[PDB]
């Protein structure tokens, strides 16, 4: 493994607080 | 007192395609656009024997 | 969940569960 996510699907997204913006981590 | 044409004559392409051939059985079509849905090409198998 | 994501891959991989999914 060189990155951390080369051979897996993204499928959800988990956001700080609120689901506002992209700033969160 | 004349010279003639006697006839014109043109081959006329068919085709059959990839999916009609008989070499398709040993392949599987996809979308190319989940292609994006991985990242880098690549695909992992977690195989349990 | 889990589905939704590809158009037919995740059909390729197959329904089981008991043997292949995501």
């Amino acid at each position: 493994r060189q990155s951390a996510a080369e051979g897996l699907f993204h499928s959800f997204d988990l956001l700080v607080g609120k689901d506002a913006r992209e700033a969160g981590i | 007192k004349f010279e003639v044409l006697l006839g014109v004559y043109t081959n006329a392409i068919q085709y059959v395609r990839f999916l009609e051939t008989a070499l398709a059985v040993s392949c599987v079509n996809t979308e190319f656009k989940d292609l994006s849905r991985m990242t880098d090409g690549k695909i992992q198998f977690r195989i349990s024997v």
